[PDB]
RNA sequence: CCGAGGGUAGGGCCCGUGACUGGGGCGAAGUCGUAACAAGGUAGCUGUACCGGAAGGUGCGGCUGGAU
RNA sequence: UGGGAGAGGGUGGUGGAAUUCCCGGAGUAGCGGUGAAAUGCGCAGAUACCGGGAGGAACGCCGAUGGCGAAGGCAGCCAC
RNA sequence: CGAUGUCGGCUCGUCGCAUCCUGGGGCUGAAGAAGGUCCCAAGGGUUGGGCUGUUCGCCCAUUAAAGCGGCACGCGAGCUG
RNA sequence: GAAUGCCGGCAUGAGUAACGAUAAAGAGGGUGAGAAUCCCUCUCGCCGUAAGCCCAAGGGUUCCUACGCAAUGGUCGUCAGCGUAGGGUUAGGCGGGACCUAAGGUGAAGCCGAAAGGCGUAGCCGAAGGGCAGCCGGUUAAUAUUCCGGCCCUUCCCGCAGGUGCGAUGGGGGGACGCUCUAGGCUAGGGGGACCGGAGCCAUGGACGAGCCCGGCCAGAAGCGCAGGGUGGGAGGUAGGCAAAUCCGCCUCCCAACAAGCUCUGCGUGGUGGGGAAGCCCGGGUGACAACCCCCCGAAGCCAGGGAGCCAAGAAAAGCCUCUAAGCACAACCUGCGGGAACCCGUACCGCAAACCGACACAGGUGGGCGGGUGCAAGAGCACUCAGGCGCGCGGGAGAACCCUCGCCAAGGAACUCUGCAAGUUGGCCCCGUAACUUCGGGAGAAGGGGUGCUCCCUGGGGUGAUGAGCCCCGGGGAGCCGCAGUGAACAGGCUCUGGCGACUGUUUACCAAAAACACAGCUCUCUGCGAACUCGUAAGAGGAGGUAUAGGGAGCGACGCUUGCCCGGUGCCGGAAGGUCAAGGGGAGGGGUGCAAGCCCCGAACCGAAGCCCCGGUGAACGGCGGCCGUAACUAUAACGGUCCUAAGGUAGCGAAAUUCCUUGUCGGGUAAGUUCCGACCUGCACGAAAAGCGUAACGACCGGAGCGCUGUCUCGGCGAGGGACCCGGUGAAAUUGAACUGGCCGUGAAGAUGCGGCCUACCCGUGGCAGGACGAAAAGACCCCGUGGAGCUUUACUGCAGCC
RNA sequence: GAGCUAGCCCUGGCCAGGGUGAAGCUGGGGUGAGACCCAGUGGAGGCCCGAACCGGUGGGGGAUGCAAACCCCUCGGAUGA
RNA sequence: UGGUUCGUGGAGCCAUGGGGGAAUCUGGGCGGACCACCGCCUAAGGCUAAGUACUCCGGGUGACCGAUAGCGCACCAGUAC
């Protein structure tokens, strides 16, 4: 769990990598991948709309099953656990007794060779998927649909988890990975357990070059630019911001709430986020 | 040192060529003007 | 060949000494407070941590070498 | 070999009292605090009372001058 | 101001004299030696170094002496930067 | 007659600079009206990981031959990439199309936009990626995997034979993949041979020799051999692969699992077809019936989709195999054989350059492959050389100053200078040895030394082969020889001590700045619950992301260590269903106009009425800020201490004459003979200070300070020598500039610095090589500075609007 | 107008040779078992030296240039951002 | 909000982006806010020659040019570059 290195180079001093101990298959399923078109941050106009993207490692997309309710009552064996470069979680390859194969994001505690199943009847065991209304209150859970049949949306990053606090009406109350308390419909599926690879957050990139491999190009401070470029531009020598800290587009970036006031979801959010 | 003109037959006909001018209103006005001035060639030569 | 020693370079140990700096001891009648000895007027002491002109204070845990 | 007491250790679970916050109700002119006050909180509806919800910590009675451990130390209850 | 390149250093001089040294003098509170002060004198001479961009100055070791000033603060179609 | 006017023409500078790498030339013969320059020969020199040879791009006849020399060629020209004419590029297999998909572009359906237009799944287009059949030699003045020779191969059509449930733009398999390291066996390529073949050679003192010199191959179907790649076989069930399916997928059972078998490539052999040198003759003949063998080195290439380890987790689609649906099983497909058919476009030539990009026959720039040998530890490094290619399209003399590039130097050795700038020194390999400090990796090639050639003798292990000889790679030991000197030549660190800044490798002002600046791992704040926030767009649509709070955006700080204090009064942001103010709208007290009148029309107070602002709170790794004056101790001095005024609060730790200190070279210490710099200290900090972070910090740095050693032409202080220029002769022949010129010194005068005025002095006429004081010398209508009710970038609590948001 | 230049997207290619010797594995020691130690093996890395290639540090030359950014000597990176 | 001479003006008229929303002659618009009288005209469908504009083209004519003029072009010019 997080391997360090000897300081035999200045960058190896602090660079740490994952242990990869839970991986059991080093190549993807040839029928479950398709090429992932790198955007480099540029949109259909050819315009940079997200800055500092691009130049990272070539990748293939693993088609993940964020529905699960496709195959109610059809068990599947956990055949392997693999690396996916498109998310922080690991992925679990499932051989359905159908002969169908699919990926799910691999929760913590999963083990190759066990069995998983989805549906109202499913037992409350790591890997099983159920509509939220059938899962006991207080269960930790991931891959939650935000609306019935729309796809697992919440709790998908490595180590994240959501907890069913209680129920009212057709809706159940979850505490999200951000500490938010939110109502989600009871028909919404979810999978029990937390997402695996929790040590993902203790990784130290270690050098500039590791951000580049991930496609993260260098971020330039507004204070290093000129008035034409950014509200923090200019100054003779260094300069404090000398005005409320703004983004490149001039909106304040220190506390200014940006969520839309009249949003229809506000009726389903019980309490804003945590720390 | 390396200079600005680096000829490329494929780049030429795809940027200034006849079929490129006909795809936009601005390119068509070029040819309209260029015809109206009696220019002997509407479009740069490139040997395909 | 060896060789007293001379020469070159680099280490180790000890002694003297140094602008200045740190506390220590001692010094009949200096300044500031009053922490301990009575429950010493907030019981004291304690390891540690933080803080404060100073003795000290305070938090956590501990001891009775604590009075009623 | 056959037995016996015990807060001895570790892991995993789990119960109620109470404090705090938030929601709702009902209700009004102060609450809180000290040696005495004041800061503070309260008509933007506090305190006191009821209902619900969220969370963390410590285990009241039994508890004793008691028991266990090499010492430090170990106290709700359940299982290994 | 349709441009007179601006500090200092180097190189290369040349001039003035209110003379730093050498030469000639008077006065001296000039015994001697060595000084003080003024007069005459521009022929020649007027060192090497440490610090600083420095001019200047301070210091070290000497010296007969280690002079002051001018020449677009002499000298960038001569160099340095 | 002037506009630094416009256009043209012609002068000055001037027979001046220059003639484009310092790789280099000389002679003989020839051609021609004419020759340093063209052709031929010999001699010399230069490149040889190229300055040699293939390929691609770009260029577009420049290629070959004949005849020419006006211009082009920096001179010449008889020559040429020039002029005229004639000739030259040949493919089922090479490259591209009639095949595939990539980003991207386009775009049925569909969406959007005043118009023009913008998007957009499928589809289609799009290549140097995938896929797909030719190798050797010969021939031409000029093309050749293209013509010809030999030996091979593919696809389409039709036929015959045999086989089979045939059949597709649909299902499935496959195609199908990274980086680093790398095994086995081969080939490419190279080295040696006492062997095989070869025209000759014996010089000049010796050698007739195991002598010298030249050469000892290439391609090749099936089969076979060696080395490798891919690959389980059978049955039962099936609900999944958007219909079907015997294929695939999943489960169960049997058999076989480092194999074998089957299959596909590489290499070898292989019927057969080729090639074949020095030398000597005149590109050709001969050599020649040429020989065509053994040994060794050996890839980065091949077998290959090989293996291992690793994290950053490494295209698609067709060809192809298989599965079946309609349909059809007189068909259709598969296999083999045979004949027939096989289209379009490119192909010349230059191609690190005189033919491409740079206005030039321009010292610049331009992607891929091959790139020999010997020695130096390796190598594509360095030196020399093969093959092949050149001597750079002005030359001949001379032997000045001065310039560039280069060599050396007595004694001294940084005294030079802003600075050791520059140049010395050091220099590879092997062995010995190697400090503070440290994050234990390092600092480290620290430092400092010793060795290095050749001959003879003995000796150890390795690859090949076989276990031996031979060949080849690594050594150990002993005795000697020579020189000033043995990495004898070329290529190849000077070192240390101590400060500042920045952790680090990186990045940057193309073309005056490479840095301390930017970035950077890491830290904190804050926003965002997904049709996310945010960003681009009028929009649709996109990016964010086929991601989901261990995620994503924004901001500051900048590895790491130890830390980051107090102030929320003002601005910002966060919260606050009360209160105040609040526009449209609601309301309608009450007036007004007009009409004979019902009516029509106008204005209008209270009162309700959003966000915003006001108001009450919170909030600093949010904008920011963090006092003054007076007094006090048993010597003096200084104040732990007290007084009072003010503030929102009064700068904590740490550091300090500092990249910050004005006074200032502060003061004291160190270093020095001497230290405005440097280091260490003190603290009256003009005017440090804690994420515009504070203080340290091993390692790192073409950064910037200070010092020492070494060593030097930097210097005292210069001298000599080399080449390339300058100089002279022959050839060609510019430039800016230029009112006109018959254009001297001084002292004056003058718009205040006079060749040109006054007075005096000096001076025969004209040049060449030189130096730069003047012609307020040339160049650029001064960038500084001011002015203009000139302009542009940028800012904000300047004004007024706009997008955006509420 | 992105045939220059800046960034990104798709698909290809390139980086002689030498040095250092991480994790891992193996063996030995050690212990109750361990950690840990030693040796061999291995071949990591914005590691080290140095061509090609990419740069442009310092000086000199050039300055109507060979060149509207060049030449020479010196120097940086050279498996990687 | 646009048009008109009309820039919010006492601002009608014409047109229309939004909200409300009739009537068929005893219906409706206008005569510069509005009201009355007096008058003018019949919206929410369409077409319609001529008289007006211009000169790529062809003629005729100049107190128009005469090769630096007149078109950029008298000529192989939108060419060479
Ligand atoms: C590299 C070569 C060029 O020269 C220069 O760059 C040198 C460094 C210059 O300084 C030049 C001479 C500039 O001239 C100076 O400009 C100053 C503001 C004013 C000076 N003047 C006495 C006051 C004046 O001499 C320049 C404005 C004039 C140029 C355009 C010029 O005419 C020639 C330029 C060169 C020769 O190409
Ligand atoms: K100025
Ligand atoms: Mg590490
Ligand atoms: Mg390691
Ligand atoms: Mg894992
Ligand atoms: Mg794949
Ligand atoms: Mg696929
Ligand atoms: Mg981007
Ligand atoms: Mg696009
Ligand atoms: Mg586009
Ligand atoms: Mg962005
Ligand atoms: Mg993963
Ligand atoms: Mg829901
Ligand atoms: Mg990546
Ligand atoms: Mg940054
Ligand atoms: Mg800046
Ligand atoms: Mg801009
Ligand atoms: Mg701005
Ligand atoms: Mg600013
Ligand atoms: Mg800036
Ligand atoms: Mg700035
Ligand atoms: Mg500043
Ligand atoms: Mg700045
Ligand atoms: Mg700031
Ligand atoms: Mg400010
Ligand atoms: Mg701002
Ligand atoms: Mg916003
Ligand atoms: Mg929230
Ligand atoms: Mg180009
Ligand atoms: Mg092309
Ligand atoms: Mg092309
Ligand atoms: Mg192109
Ligand atoms: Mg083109
Ligand atoms: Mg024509
Ligand atoms: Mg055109
Ligand atoms: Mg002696
Ligand atoms: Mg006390
Ligand atoms: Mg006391
Ligand atoms: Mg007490
Ligand atoms: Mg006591
Ligand atoms: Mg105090
Ligand atoms: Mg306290
Ligand atoms: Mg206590
Ligand atoms: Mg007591
Ligand atoms: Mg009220
Ligand atoms: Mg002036
Ligand atoms: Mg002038
Ligand atoms: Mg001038
Ligand atoms: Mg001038
Ligand atoms: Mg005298
Ligand atoms: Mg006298
Ligand atoms: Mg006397
Ligand atoms: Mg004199
Ligand atoms: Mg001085
Ligand atoms: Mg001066
Ligand atoms: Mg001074
Ligand atoms: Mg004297
Ligand atoms: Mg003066
Ligand atoms: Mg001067
Ligand atoms: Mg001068
Ligand atoms: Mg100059
Ligand atoms: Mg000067
Ligand atoms: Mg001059
Ligand atoms: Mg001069
Ligand atoms: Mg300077
Ligand atoms: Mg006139
Ligand atoms: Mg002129
Ligand atoms: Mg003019
Ligand atoms: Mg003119
Ligand atoms: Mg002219
Ligand atoms: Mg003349
Ligand atoms: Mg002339
Ligand atoms: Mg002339
Ligand atoms: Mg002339
Ligand atoms: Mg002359
Ligand atoms: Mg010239
Ligand atoms: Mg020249
Ligand atoms: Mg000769
Ligand atoms: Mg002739
Ligand atoms: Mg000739
Ligand atoms: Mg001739
Ligand atoms: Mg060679
Ligand atoms: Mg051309
Ligand atoms: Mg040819
Ligand atoms: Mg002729
Ligand atoms: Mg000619
Ligand atoms: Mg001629
Ligand atoms: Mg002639
Ligand atoms: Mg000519
Ligand atoms: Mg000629
Ligand atoms: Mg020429
Ligand atoms: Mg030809
Ligand atoms: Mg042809
Ligand atoms: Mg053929
Ligand atoms: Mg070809
Ligand atoms: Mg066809
Ligand atoms: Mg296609
Ligand atoms: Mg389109
Ligand atoms: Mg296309
Ligand atoms: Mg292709
Ligand atoms: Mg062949
Ligand atoms: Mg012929
Ligand atoms: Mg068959
Ligand atoms: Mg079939
Ligand atoms: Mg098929
Ligand atoms: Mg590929
Ligand atoms: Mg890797
Ligand atoms: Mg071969
Ligand atoms: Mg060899
Ligand atoms: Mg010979
Ligand atoms: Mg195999
Ligand atoms: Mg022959
Ligand atoms: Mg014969
Ligand atoms: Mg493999
Ligand atoms: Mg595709
Ligand atoms: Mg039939
Ligand atoms: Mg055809
Ligand atoms: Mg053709
Ligand atoms: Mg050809
Ligand atoms: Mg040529
Ligand atoms: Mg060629
Ligand atoms: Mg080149
Ligand atoms: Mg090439
Ligand atoms: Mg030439
Ligand atoms: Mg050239
Ligand atoms: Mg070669
Ligand atoms: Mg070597
Ligand atoms: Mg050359
Ligand atoms: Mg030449
Ligand atoms: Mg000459
Ligand atoms: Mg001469
Ligand atoms: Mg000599
Ligand atoms: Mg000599
Ligand atoms: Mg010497
Ligand atoms: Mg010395
Ligand atoms: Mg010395
Ligand atoms: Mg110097
Ligand atoms: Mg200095
Ligand atoms: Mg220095
Ligand atoms: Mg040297
Ligand atoms: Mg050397
Ligand atoms: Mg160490
Ligand atoms: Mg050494
Ligand atoms: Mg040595
Ligand atoms: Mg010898
Ligand atoms: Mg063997
Ligand atoms: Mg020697
Ligand atoms: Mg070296
Ligand atoms: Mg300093
Ligand atoms: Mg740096
Ligand atoms: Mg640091
Ligand atoms: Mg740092
Ligand atoms: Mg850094
Ligand atoms: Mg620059
Ligand atoms: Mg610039
Ligand atoms: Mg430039
Ligand atoms: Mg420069
Ligand atoms: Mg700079
Ligand atoms: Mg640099
Ligand atoms: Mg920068
Ligand atoms: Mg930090
Ligand atoms: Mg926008
Ligand atoms: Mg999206
Ligand atoms: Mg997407
Ligand atoms: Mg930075
Ligand atoms: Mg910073
Ligand atoms: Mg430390
Ligand atoms: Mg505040
Ligand atoms: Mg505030
Ligand atoms: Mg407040
Ligand atoms: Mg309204
Ligand atoms: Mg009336
Ligand atoms: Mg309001
Ligand atoms: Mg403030
Ligand atoms: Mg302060
Ligand atoms: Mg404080
Ligand atoms: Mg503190
Ligand atoms: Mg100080
Ligand atoms: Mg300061
Ligand atoms: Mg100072
Ligand atoms: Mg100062
Ligand atoms: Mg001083
Ligand atoms: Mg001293
Ligand atoms: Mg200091
Ligand atoms: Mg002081
Ligand atoms: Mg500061
Ligand atoms: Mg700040
Ligand atoms: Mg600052
Ligand atoms: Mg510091
Ligand atoms: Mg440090
Ligand atoms: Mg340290
Ligand atoms: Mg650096
Ligand atoms: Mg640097
Ligand atoms: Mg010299
Ligand atoms: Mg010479
Ligand atoms: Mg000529
Ligand atoms: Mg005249
Ligand atoms: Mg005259
Ligand atoms: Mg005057
Ligand atoms: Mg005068
Ligand atoms: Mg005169
Ligand atoms: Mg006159
Ligand atoms: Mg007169
Ligand atoms: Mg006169
Ligand atoms: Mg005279
Ligand atoms: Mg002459
Ligand atoms: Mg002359
Ligand atoms: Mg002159
Ligand atoms: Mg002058
Ligand atoms: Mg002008
Ligand atoms: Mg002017
Ligand atoms: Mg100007
Ligand atoms: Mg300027
Ligand atoms: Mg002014
Ligand atoms: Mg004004
Ligand atoms: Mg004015
Ligand atoms: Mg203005
Ligand atoms: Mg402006
Ligand atoms: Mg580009
Ligand atoms: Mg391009
Ligand atoms: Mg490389
Ligand atoms: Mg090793
Ligand atoms: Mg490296
Ligand atoms: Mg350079
Ligand atoms: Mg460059
Ligand atoms: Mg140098
Ligand atoms: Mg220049
Ligand atoms: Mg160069
Ligand atoms: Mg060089
Ligand atoms: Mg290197
Ligand atoms: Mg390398
Ligand atoms: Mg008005
Ligand atoms: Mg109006
Ligand atoms: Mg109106
Ligand atoms: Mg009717
Ligand atoms: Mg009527
Ligand atoms: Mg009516
Ligand atoms: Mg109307
Ligand atoms: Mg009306
Ligand atoms: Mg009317
Ligand atoms: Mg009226
Ligand atoms: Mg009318
Ligand atoms: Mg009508
Ligand atoms: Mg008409
Ligand atoms: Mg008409
Ligand atoms: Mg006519
Ligand atoms: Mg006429
Ligand atoms: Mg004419
Ligand atoms: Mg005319
Ligand atoms: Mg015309
Ligand atoms: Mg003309
Ligand atoms: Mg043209
Ligand atoms: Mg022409």
């Amino acid at each position: 769990a997080v391997k360090k290195f000897k300081p035999y180079t200045p960058s190896r001093r602090f660079m740490t990598v994952a242990d990869f101990s839970e991986i059991t298959k080093t190549e993807p399923e040839k029928s479950l991948v398709k090429p992932l078109k790198k955007t480099g941050g540029r949109n259909n106009q050819g315009r940079i709309t997200v800055r500092f993207r691009g130049g990272g490692h070539k990748r293939l997309y693993r088609i993940i099953d964020f529905k699960r309710w496709d195959k109610v009552g059809i068990p599947a064996k956990v055949a392997a656990i693999e690396y996916d470069p498109n998310r922080s979680a690991r992925i679990a390859l499932l051989h359905y007794v159908d002969g169908e194969k699919r990926y799910i994001i691999a929760p913590d505690g999963l083990q190759v060779g066990q069995q998983v199943v989805a549906g109202p009847d499913a037992p409350i065991q790591v890997g099983n998927a159920l509509p939220l209304r059938f899962i006991p209150v207080g269960t930790v859970v991931h891959a939650v649909e935000l609306e019935p049949k729309k796809g697992a949306k919440l709790a998908r990053a490595a180590g994240t988890s959501a907890q069913i606090q209680g129920r009212e009406g057709d809706y159940v109350i979850l505490r999200l990975p951000s500490g938010e308390l939110r109502k989600v419909h009871g028909e919404c599926y979810a999978t029990v357990g937390a997402v695996g690879n929790a040590d993902h957050k203790n990784i130290v990139l270690g050098k500039a070059g590791r951000s580049r491999w991930l496609g993260r190009r260098p971020h330039v401070r507004g204070a290093a630019m000129n008035p034409v470029d950014h509200p923090h531009g200019g100054g003779e020598g260094r300069a404090p911001r000398g005005r409320p800290p703004a983004s490149p587009w001039g909106w304040q970036t220190k506390g200014l709430k940006t969520r839309k006031r009249r949003k229809p979801s506000s009726r389903f959010i019980i309490a804003r986020r945590k720390k | 040192m390396k200079r600005t003109w680096q000829p490329n037959r494929r780049k030429r006909a795809k940027t200034h060529g006849f079929r490129a001018r006909m795809r936009t209103p601005g390119g068509r006005k070029v040819l309209k003007r260029r015809r109206q001035k009696g220019r002997w060639r509407l479009t740069p030569a490139v040997r395909k």
